[PDB]
């Protein structure tokens, strides 16, 4: 319960995104372990379903990491200011 | 502990024979593996220790042995002209020979030189006798004596001790 | 001649190997390996590498057909494919 | 210096003074391993400070002949790191066996454990092609040997399948480099890099598929894996962490030199995306597998595969961001996997079996072994600040410039149903337990921890280790200061 | 020399005929001791015959001491081979021709 | 020098007739017996066709190593 | 009959891809890269007039010792999957006694023979290893022509142990002067060495590394049959 | 084709047709140790330089003049590899008909 | 008397469990090749 608060200060403080998506595994994890005491079935389906975001979101940033070069979030935005003026319908 | 370099001597010499070009540079070398090859294994040959060396008996072998061969070629001979095109069509034998000796590598040897000869298979050796799958029978089928079933192989053998 | 008894035991070699498989009986099949290890050892040989050839005289020919038959002593001596009332089920 | 040449020499020797010992008594024979591996360490640790004090590997001779008319052990950057781990994981398994495998004839087992590690520094040694198939065939007769050691009938055809496999495997490698020999005419890679460009184009394409994939057959993807989720359910318990730890990194690795070191040449680019397409198929289907498991040691069995395929996804990508990375797996998932069948050998060998009937109730019964396993459980689908989450988030960023998105949705699919059967696994022995029995085992309550407590530090500081792989990429990178660094 | 050239022919179309004889022969036990005939002195002779060949062809006389060391090993090595395969060919069935006699060994298996 | 090399090629694939026909379980151990000791006279005839005094060096050793074979074949058939 | 045509068709694809890809040369000369240097410096650099052993425990000199680690660990893996602490015979069977006598004395013609092959791998082809399996042969006619023969076990896996060993310890007392450098010829460190080049004085290292190795060997497939013919 | 290329490949061909198509597991092995002896009859048959033939004399015959001595020392190992292999494979071979009931492949259930 | 039940006999029906039908892809088919392989029927058929 206090590694989840540690999540929580991580993904607000997160500027970059390897600190984000860190962050948010933590949460997560801290979450889930705390659920994880009785009724099993109860905790693993949010398990399940918080992975698959956590890692659907490992797959967006794989693309977005992939399409621009770089990984750094405050720049990133600046590229999307970019482009700005068929494969982002799916980010 | 005389046949141990008796051993020795007939390993030495068969070395001897293997190498056509024995130079003294060189056969220091296999007289120590034949002595270790000795000294591995002494307890084989085994037939009546050392004494072999009589200059009679060494003799009496190295001339009959193109008797042992004279006898091959002309019962080899003998069992191709048996592959005849429609005929002379052989039958099997089992016909049976009774020996006398002792020292039995003379029993070893007296079955491959019956080995050697027309087709007379040596099968089952006891201590009696010997069994043979022969050829087309008409002489016997006990035989009291082996000189109508073979050459008397039986007399030579009996001078190899 | 050169190449015609190349062509013979390469044949040879081929029908040794065919007859090793189709056959059911495992002693037969250590035939059919000996007689694989025979055409190999040839072959090594008229290739002109003697080495090899040697070895595998000394590998294939009694010390990989004999340590086979030697497996099957104490195991089966046939496929055992089976007639019957429940059979092939 | 050639006086670190001892990586093969003193396990070759130790190992064939161990059957001179075996009719001297009965006392030293096991403890005749652990000082041994000891000093596998110690000729470990020299390699390992002396080759990242200078930026340049040990050309370590096979005498007085140059290459590439002798052969060459090229203690790389990479290879003294695995030599390293490798010398720890054999010393953490001897000082393991000495109590948990004596129910059969040890008189023999010590120098096959000990030609395991000669095959280990063998294989991520290797020069030559001939060598690198020797030390390969020593590995694989080593596995055929040791898996089938229990003789219990569910054991034995637990080789048998391995046996013929690694068999077959081995033949085509050998065509291979018959191959590869034919049109070339060299065998040390050093000499074959730089002439593989222009030998022929339809005749290095057969031979570099055959020598990738006979290699493949001792290691593990799709076809030629199912033996292995038969070899560690049914094995002496130190031997399957010296198979899931090592023998699937060695193959790994050996696949992934090679397939760098004809980096110029048509066809290639073919035979990576097969090779990452069945590396793909293997992370799902091994992983997946053990979801309806069991037997738990199968339930880690399937595991260890499901890993070392996404090893294989990023060790043949691309050239960098992430075969530099993809070391920081095999360095990574061999200390975690270490951890996960200690767990399950001390259950086998204190309660009894490995079915999850006699598994249950672990939390209260046992000791911190089942706190062990938790933290190595935890660790897999790398959830906290852990060092299997640094890694795994490496490889995922892998597969970003060349081979994305489904290269990346099937790995990290299995991630999600990895998540499953170990919830269903740490719950079933911490929360439904019922029976208070002490049972002490102090034993590894100690060794195991530290063990445990080293994924801990490396969960908090990867960059103390993250630098070492950068430098440790530089082995499989790429060619030219390769090849420089020999002639 | 010149006597050499026509005993290895002597030995060849020995070969052959003896291979010849182990196609014609309508059992086992025929069909073993004429092929454990014929193919193993025509052998010898061959050998002994190549050895001559090199008595003052070939480079001097050092392979007819090779030829004799393997003709006197061959020359008793498959006296043994055939033996053995003859008298495990009697057990597991395995029976004869029409022969004159075969119960004397038969008999004397079952004299008890 | 040639002509025997022909000959002895036409007298192996005739002794194949025995191998891959032949109902009982030895004819085809008569079969390959016969047929090393043949290839062993062939072994001996390369060395004139090649001039090399080492080509012996393998007749002899496959003259052991048929012999072994035979009695290991002939062996479990008895016991 | 699905299995069986369907696997000729991907075997005949196969081969026809190997046949393909078999389109490097047609048995030409243009193949040695290297392996010219392997001919033209092998009469001066080791002193074994022979080709093959030289390259072999010489040049690729950790590949027969990768060699006798892969038959050691036959030995012992063979001798780790049979263990019954009982060890008896099958039923023997006797069967013959020209047999029995037939290998007695033939046993010292092969003892004779398989050791004069691996001494020499000077003039003569091959080296330890089919010396060593035709003395494991001559184990074999005494061990499938008697009824037990039985080589005592403890003090039999001493002598294989040693002899690999004997490999080592030429490698570890090489490890005086740099990798191998073959300890023998180059330097008078026991004896003498490169008298001529011939068979005379035993060439240079080449030939004791056979007889300890054709000792390892020969004593390695003989135990592999004698705890494979060990019924309960 | 010349007939070593074509007789090699086809040995290796049948040695991989006797693993697929065959059922008793004795045969298999059988199909494991024909294929390891093609294996290495195409290991010697790359280096043929079609003449000059005697890779060990170098006394009465003239140097330069050998045949192929590379993978006549990728031979010597790689044949014993499949005899110390099919040892190995021959004692599970005993093992699985001592411990289960037969030796068939569709019948050995754990 | 005897009842055996609460919910236990009921099972749950399954989309892709039907695929374990389909194991006999590969084992060998279980007839019999009546032209000609013959049954040889009982000792004691009624005739």
């Amino acid at each position: 319960a206090l590694m989840s608060l540690a999540g929580a200060l991580g993904v607000f403080l997160a500027n970059d995104f390897v600190v984000f998506f860190l962050s948010w595994e933590i949460m997560t994890f801290a979450s889930f372990m705390m659920v994880f005491k009785y009724n099993r079935h109860a905790s693993l389906k949010y398990f399940v379903l918080s992975i698959a975001g956590a890692y659907a979101m490992l797959l967006a940033i794989g693309i977005i990491y992939a399409k621009t070069g770089s990984l750094s979030f405050p720049e990133i935005s600046a590229i999307f200011r970019q482009d700005a003026m068929t494969e982002t319908l799916l980010i | 502990i005389s046949r141990y370099l008796y051993t020795f001597i007939v390993l030495f010499i068969i070395w001897l024979f293997l190498t056509a070009s024995l130079d003294p540079q060189e056969l220091t070398i296999g007289a120590l593996f034949s002595a270790i090859a000795a000294l591995f294994t002494y307890e084989i040959f085994t037939t009546r220790g050392l004494a072999n060396l009589h200059p009679k008996r060494v003799l009496y072998f190295i001339a009959y042995i193109p008797y042992f061969l004279w006898a091959m070629i002309m019962a080899n001979l003998d069992v191709a002209y048996r592959v005849l095109h429609p005929k002379r069509p052989i039958n099997p034998g089992i016909v049976e020979c009774k020996t006398t000796l002792t020292n039995n590598v003379g029993k070893m040897a007296l079955a491959n030189s019956i080995t050697l000869t027309p087709g007379t298979i040596t099968l089952d050796v006891d201590g009696d006798k010997y069994f043979i799958h022969w050829i087309d029978v008409k002489d016997s089928s006990v035989e009291g004596a082996s000189e109508h079933i073979t050459k008397p192989f039986e007399k030579f053998l009996r001078v190899i001790f | 001649c050169i190449v015609c008894i190349e062509y013979i035991i390469v044949a040879l070699m081929i029908i040794s190997a065919i007859l090793a498989v189709e056959w059911r009986d495992l002693l037969a099949s250590t035939v059919g390996m000996a007689a694989v290890s025979l055409f190999a050892s040839i072959l090594f040989f008229f290739l002109q590498a003697p080495d090899v050839a040697m070895t595998e005289a000394a590998i294939g020919a009694a010390l990989s057909a004999a340590v086979f038959i030697f497996a099957i002593k104490r195991t089966y001596r046939y496929e055992t494919e089976e007639l019957g009332w429940w059979v092939r089920w | 210096s050639q006086v670190a040449a001892l990586l093969i020499a003193l396990p070759l020797i130790s190992a064939f003074f161990v059957p001179v010992l075996k009719q001297i008594g009965k006392s030293l024979i096991k403890p005749f391993l652990v000082i041994i591996t000891l000093l596998q360490t110690l000729i470990a640790s020299w390699a390992f400070v002396q080759v990242y004090s200078t930026g340049k590997p040990i050309i370590i001779y096979a005498g007085g002949w140059k290459p590439p008319i002798g052969i060459n052990l090229y203690i790389g950057h990479f290879a003294a790191l695995f030599i390293l781990v490798i010398a720890v994981v054999s010393f953490l398994m001897a000082l393991f066996n000495f109590k948990a495998v004596t129910v059969e004839p040890i008189d023999k087992y010590a120098m096959l454990f000990l030609l395991l590690l000669l095959g280990a520094t063998g294989m991520i040694a290797t020069g030559d092609i001939f060598n690198l198939f020797v030390f390969m065939e020593i590995t694989a007769i080593s596995a055929y040997a040791l898996t089938a050691y229990n003789k219990t009938g569910e054991a034995a055809e637990a080789s048998m399948k391995y046996i013929v496999l690694g068999g077959i495997g081995s033949s085509f490698f050998l065509v291979g480099v018959a191959l590869i020999y034919g049109a070339t005419g060299t065998l040390n890679m050093a000499h074959l890099a730089m002439l593989a460009n222009d030998i022929n184009p339809t005749v290095v394409q057969v031979g570099l598929a055959l020598i990738i994939f006979g290699l493949a057959v001792e290691a593990e993807l799709f076809p030629l894996n199912a033996w292995a989720p038969d070899a560690y359910q049914a094995a002496p318990h130190p031997i399957t962490v010296m198979f899931s730890a090592f023998v699937v990194k060695a193959g790994l690795y050996a696949m992934a030199r090679i397939l760098y070191l004809f980096k110029d040449v048509s066809g290639w680019s073919s035979l990576t995306k097969l090779l990452i397409a069945m590396a793909t198929l293997t992370v799902v289907f091994a992983e997946l597998s053990a979801l309806r498991q069991k037997n738990v040691k199968r339930m880690i069995a399937y595991s260890s595969i499901g890993q070392v395929g996404l090893i294989a996804l990023a060790l043949s990508l691309g050239t960098q961001e992430g075969v530099s990375a993809g070391v920081f797996h095999m360095l990574n998932h061999a200390i975690v996997k270490t951890m996960m069948f200690m767990a399950i050998g001390y259950v086998g060998i204190t309660l009894g079996g490995t079915m999850i009937e006699n598994f249950e109730g672990l939390g209260k019964r046992m000791p911190l072994t089942s706190l062990s396993l938790t933290i190595g459980g935890i660790a897999t689908v790398g959830v906290p600040l852990f060092n299997v989450f640094w890694s795994k988030l490496r490889i995922i960023l892998a597969a970003a410039h060349e081979g994305n998105l489904w290269p990346v949705a099937l790995v990290l699919f299995a991630s999600v149903v990895e998540a499953v059967y170990y919830f269903r696994l740490i719950h079933t022995m911490w929360f439904k337990g019922k029976s208070g029995e002490r049972i002490p085992e102090g034993a590894i309550a100690i060794v195991l921890l530290l063990l445990a407590m080293l994924i801990i530090v490396i969960g908090v500081y990867p960059t103390p280790f993250w630098n070492l792989v950068t430098k440790a990429g530089s082995d499989i990178v790429e060619v030219s200061k390769y090849v420089a660094n020999v002639l | 020399s010149l006597i050499g050239e026509l005993l290895v022919l002597f030995g060849t179309v020995f070969y052959l005929l003896s291979t010849l004889g182990l196609i014609r022969m309508p059992d086992v036990y025929n069909r073993m001791q004429t092929a454990t005939k014929s193919a193993t002195l025509g052998s010898l002779g061959v050998i002994i015959g190549t050895g001559i060949w090199a008595l003052g062809e070939g480079f001097s006389v050092a392979w007819l001491t090779k030829a004799i060391v393997i003709a006197a090993f061959l020359l008793l090595t498959n006296p043994i081979s055939a033996h053995a395969l003859i008298r495990a060919a009697y057990k597991s069935g395995i029976p004869l021709w029409e022969g004159s006699v075969v119960d004397k060994y038969k008999e004397h298996l079952e004299r008890k | 020098v040639n002509i025997y090399l022909l000959l002895i090629g036409v007298a192996t694939l005739l002794s194949m007739y025995r191998v891959f026909r032949g109902p009982t379980t030895v004819d085809r151990l008569v079969a390959v017996d016969i047929m090393t000791t043949i290839t062993v006279g062939l072994m001996v005839l390369f060395a004139l066709y090649y001039r090399r005094i080492i080509f012996l060096d393998v007749a002899l050793v496959y003259a052991i190593l048929s012999f072994a074979g035979v009695i290991a074949f002939a062996r479990y058939l008895e016991g | 009959m699905l299995k069986r045509v369907l696997a000729i068709l991907t075997i005949l694809v196969i081969g026809y891809w190997l046949a393909q890809g078999l389109a490097d040369v047609p048995f030409g000369q243009d193949k040695m890269v290297v392996g010219k240097y392997y001919l033209e410096h092998v009469k001066e650099e080791t002193g074994a007039v022979n080709a093959v052993t030289a390259v072999v425990v010489n040049y690729r000199g950790l590949d027969t010792l990768g060699e006798v680690t892969v038959l050691f660990i036959a030995s012992t893996g063979v001798a780790a999957l049979l263990w019954k602490k009982k060890r008896e015979r099958t039923a023997k069977t006797e069967g013959s006694v020209v047999l029995t006598t037939g290998a007695r004395l033939l046993f010292p013609f092969i003892a004779l023979f398989g050791m004069y092959i691996f001494i020499h791998g000077h003039l003569t082809p091959g080296g330890g290893f089919p010396g060593g399996a035709t003395i494991a042969t001559a184990f074999l006619l005494m061990y499938l022509a008697f009824t037990i023969y039985e080589i005592p076990h403890r003090g039999f896996e001493v002598t294989e142990g040693l002899a690999g060993m004997g490999y080592v310890i030429t490698g570890l007392i090489g490890l005086a002067i740099g990798g191998y450098f073959l300890f023998d010829w180059i330097w008078q460190t026991w004896g003498w060495g490169h008298e001529n080049i011939g068979r005379l004085f035993s060439g240079g290292f080449i030939p004791i590394i056979y007889t300890l190795i054709g000792i390892k060997v020969g004593t390695e497939l003989s135990g592999i049959v004698d705890n494979m013919l060990k019924e309960e | 084709i010349s007939s070593y290329y074509f007789g090699a490949i086809s040995l290796i061909l049948i040695g991989l047709y006797a693993v697929l198509v065959k059922k008793n597991l004795l045969k298999i092995l059988i199909g494991l140790s024909i294929m390891e002896t093609g294996v290495n009859l195409l290991l010697i048959s790359i280096g043929y330089v079609s003449g000059k033939s005697a890779p060990i004399l170098s006394e009465g015959v003239t140097a330069s003049n050998a045949v192929d001595p590379i993978p006549q020392a990728l031979v010597l190992t790689a044949i014993v590899i499949g005899v110390a292999t099919t040892a190995m494979a021959l004692s599970v071979a005993i093992l699985l008909y001592e411990k289960y009931g037969t030796l068939n492949i569709e019948e050995i259930r754990r | 008397f005897r009842i055996a039940p609460e919910e236990k006999v009921k099972k749950k029906p399954s989309f892709l469990k039907p695929w374990f039908g389909l194991k006999y892809l590969f084992k060998k088919p279980v007839t019999i090749k009546i032209p000609y392989e013959f049954i040889e029927p009982a000792p004691r058929y009624r005739g």
